[PDB]
């Protein structure tokens, strides 16, 4: 479940004369468990900046960002730091084109560790993620290698798994698929699939005119 | 309730020097990063806040308990078994006469461990957990480089396992791939016993891979802080903004 | 013909503690970065190759000159007048008891300046030109944070407009702000007055934007050397390799 | 002029079991004054690792990268990095998506430098970098201001017209116009069919079609 009501965001460039950059202006947007909104808008919209503001990356200006954090309603505007890191640990995934890792942790590792941070079992969270990483197709031998010596795709394969590793009921979603071939593109669309099923509140932002109809249930225009 | 609390906090060695009306909180299992101008208070509050600087006003509560009413006695305490603290210069946190094994082993023995074969086994394990040889201990540390001191001064101040641990720059004189184990060390030690760690750093990497929150310091005063991928990613302060766009860029292949 | 010839240079504390078989040129107008892990003998050969540790083999060639062939006046006449040191320690190069404007006055006059007035107006302009503020030059050394210490050194190496500096892990203590005034600083140095750098770092992204070639060391041997970008983006060595991949990545928004 | 003869160069992973990851296999190619030849193959091909090795930035295992360095032949598979310094500040240029300057120096100054590295009188240098960029249609506003702050298309901008503010005899292009829109697209274009006029051997890699066919010369078949 997702709230977001009459978000604004300029950004201020303090280093060139603080000019100052409009992107949202009282953007509005509401999602339920088990549907997915795609935000929809050319370059520089502002999809990026509002997908950020969802997962608390960016500090909207004016407005609320309320999202169902177990059974209570949390905005994110207001929230302390300390509640967004929670509701992220738990309640908000993200899942964008690049992955912030510790460098020489193996691939197995770095998926596990979401879901190793919320308790549950070593063998487990092993267990989920080698089934992630073989549903993405990445191969078993680069499973205990760091995923900096892999290619782009590779990690970014290993960075989705990552991002499904945990069940999170809220999922944001930047372009996971733009650098990926079709049947990975085609693996990570059943993998939203089966998160929406379960009832995840998914927003999303697709360049693919296939992968958005495949997945996105609803359409966000971004224009204004 | 907040592992530590710091309300008001100030020293001021002059009109400017040291840190002025800084406040925050830290709960177990986080790591609360401060980053900014070189000079602009930073090793003064974690002295101040690791019980080393006396403030001129503002309160420091340890568990709900005032950290400069205490005893010094107490205060020693918690320095000795509950608290770690990582010297901006590693020689600092270091006996220069003492081997890398005694000044490990003086905070184990401090803790109550008594026997000297699994003290000296503890001390050789955790050498190697920050990649110095196992036969490096009985060499003083006189003997080692920089990055070497440094990584001898993490391992003395992690060895008991503190519930806290105050680190000044812990990165410098670390090559990255040291650097990247000490990180993922200290993640380890965070999620897994809870311990909290406020990190003092010029490097936004390893603020940002390590830091949950961030403070912002200029001329001794926080003039940002919050969520540390929104003060990096989303800067609102001028200064915030030149440390950001001051990160040097690399490429991918 | 090279401003410093480095040939079969080794000096060894112990077996493999130190730097063996050590070789490279450099020319006037050219930075040398030396990375590798710490503890691999950076600090050791830095000081070797500038004239303050004997070698046991090797020769080093300054304008043609055996380094140590020469007398002892002559090699403490070159540091004085015509080198840089930059320690990693910043107080180890620094006069504890002597003003920041002493510690940057002392090169000056060790050149033949003899006018107070024009002394202290240089030091305070270097001082701004480090970004350390021209009222702190009568204070010690001491009273000044880690970053104010290396930012002092630096200067006080500087400000004779040296032939050839070498450096320590200049950049440590700096923040990314005053670590990009130094880089640009150096760089329109070395372009400018031909000024030539031998320097030790861990930051990868400086020596990518300061080093024209780079020394990789490992358990005090050269393993790979070469172009620096070359050496960053095509490593040969499996060590380089593992150093390259330690950097911490950064994002664009 | 270039002449490139049986430069082969696989990439050995030690990081994953010493993996070889062959790419170019005895590739060769040549160039003449005023000519543009452009790399044509599919991602992953090598077109850039041959690019990078033309510019000294790899090291090809095997073959010969003959470059006219003044009036003498220099081989970049062998020389010694001095000599590749100088062939860099003097002849060869290179010109790609990303910009690698000193974080506080402002545009103008980054695309002055390389030109002022050559001894060329600084109001000179401050005149043709000011037409660069004008050419370039980036604001006046932003030339005293550092590229870190401005967006991804300025920032390229900028990058390219510190590539341009040397008239480099050899000029190594990888896809400059990537993230450009139409009219920068064709600004990029004019200054490569200038530095082609004035005798500038060019080698580049472009995927876009128009600006392909607009610069490209001769194609070189990246598929073996
Ligand atoms: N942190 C930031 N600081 C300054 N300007 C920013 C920042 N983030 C975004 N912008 C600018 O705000 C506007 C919004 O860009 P944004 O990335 O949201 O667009 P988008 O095309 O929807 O994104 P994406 O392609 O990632 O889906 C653009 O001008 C962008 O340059
Ligand atoms: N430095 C490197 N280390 C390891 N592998 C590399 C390196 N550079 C390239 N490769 C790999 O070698 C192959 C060549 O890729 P390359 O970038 O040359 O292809 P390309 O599609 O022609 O390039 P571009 O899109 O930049 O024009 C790819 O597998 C790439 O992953
Ligand atoms: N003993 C002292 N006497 C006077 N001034 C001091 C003393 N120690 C530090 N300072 C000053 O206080 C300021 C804060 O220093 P410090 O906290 O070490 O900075 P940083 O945040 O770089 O560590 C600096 O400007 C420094 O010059
Ligand atoms: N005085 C000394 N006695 C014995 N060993 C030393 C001495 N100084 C340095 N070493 C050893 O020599 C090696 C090289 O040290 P150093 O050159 O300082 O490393 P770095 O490259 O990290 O600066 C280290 O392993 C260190 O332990
Ligand atoms: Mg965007
Ligand atoms: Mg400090
Ligand atoms: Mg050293
Ligand atoms: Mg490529």
């Amino acid at each position: 479940m997702i709230n977001v009501q009459n978000v604004s965001k300029t950004f201020i460039l303090h280093q060139q004369n603080g000019v100052r950059l409009p992107v949202l202006n009282r953007a509005s947007l509401t999602v339920n468990a088990g549907e997915c909104v795609v935000l929809h808008g050319h370059s520089g919209s502002g999809k990026s900046t509002l997908l950020r503001s969802l997962y608390a990356n960016y500090l909207p200006d004016e407005g609320q960002i309320q999202i169902k954090h177990g059974d209570e309603w949390v905005d994110l505007v207001t929230a302390p730091a300390r509640k967004v890191v929670e509701i992220r640990k738990t309640t908000v995934g993200w899942v964008s084109q690049f992955l912030r890792v510790i460098p020489r942790i193996s691939a197995l590792e770095v998926v596990m560790q979401p879901l190793l941070d919320t308790g549950v079992p070593r063998e487990a969270c092993a267990a989920k993620a080698a089934r992630l990483l073989t549903r993405l197709n990445v191969p078993e031998r680069l499973w205990h290698l760091a995923p900096s010596t892999f290619s782009g795709g590779e990690q970014q394969r290993v960075n989705i798994a990552r991002g499904f590793i945990v069940d999170y009921p809220i999922l944001l979603l930047d372009e996971p698929t733009a650098s990926l071939d079709a049947k990975n593109s085609a693996a990570v669309v059943e993998l939203i699939r089966e998160a929406k099923t379960r009832g995840a509140a998914i927003v999303g932002i697709f360049h693919d005119e296939a992968v958005r109809n495949d997945v996105a249930d609803r359409l966000h225009p971004m224009g204004a | 309730q907040p592992l530590l609390s710091v309300n008001n906090l100030t020293h001021l060695y002059a009109p400017g020097k040291g840190f002025s009306d800084v406040s925050f909180d830290l709960w177990p299992g986080e790591v609360l990063g401060i980053v900014g101008e070189s000079g602009s208070g930073k090793t003064t509050l974690l002295k101040s806040i690791s019980a080393r600087l006396t403030p001129q006003q503002g309160e420091i509560h340890y568990e709900n308990r005032s950290l400069y009413a205490m005893s010094e006695a107490d205060r020693r305490r918690l320095l000795r078994t509950e608290w770690g603290v990582v010297h901006q210069h590693p020689l600092d946190g270091l006996r220069r006469q003492v081997s890398a094994g005694g000044n490990i082993g003086e905070r184990l023995m401090a803790t109550g461990a008594r026997h000297y074969g699994d003290i000296r086994a503890t001390a050789q394990k955790w050498l190697e957990e920050v990649e110095i040889p196992a036969n490096r201990i009985d060499d003083l540390p006189t003997t080692f480089s920089g990055g070497m001191q440094q990584r001898l001064q993490i391992a003395r101040n992690l060895v008991t396992h503190p519930k806290l641990v105050f680190m000044d720059e812990p990165t410098g004189g670390l090559d990255v791939s040291v650097q990247a184990r000490l990180l993922d060390l200290l993640r380890g030690l965070v999620v897994e016993l809870n311990l909290a760690v406020v990190i003092v750093t010029h490097d936004l990497g390893v603020a940002r891979l390590l830091a949950d929150r961030l403070l912002v310091m200029k001329q001794g005063q926080v003039v940002e802080s919050g969520l540390t991928d929104r003060v990096l990613d989303d800067p609102h302060h001028p200064y915030t903004q030149l440390l950001v766009s001051s990160v040097l860029q690399n490429e991918n292949l």
